[PDB]
């Protein structure tokens, strides 16, 4: 599941 | 910041495992 890298902190997601 | 994202959320006090055992199967 990839909800702890996008939902939690937008660092690995939004920022990534 | 990845480990502190999957090991600090609910694993703050849990041996860093979900780091590569949970979020490692993807970035593999």
């Amino acid at each position: 599941v990839a909800r702890g890298w996008k939902r939690k902190c937008p660092l690995f997601g939004k920022g990534g | 910041k990845y480990e502190i994202t999957t090991i600090h959320n609910l694993f703050r006090k849990l041996t860093h495992r979900l780091f590569r055992r949970n979020f490692g199967y993807t970035l593999r």
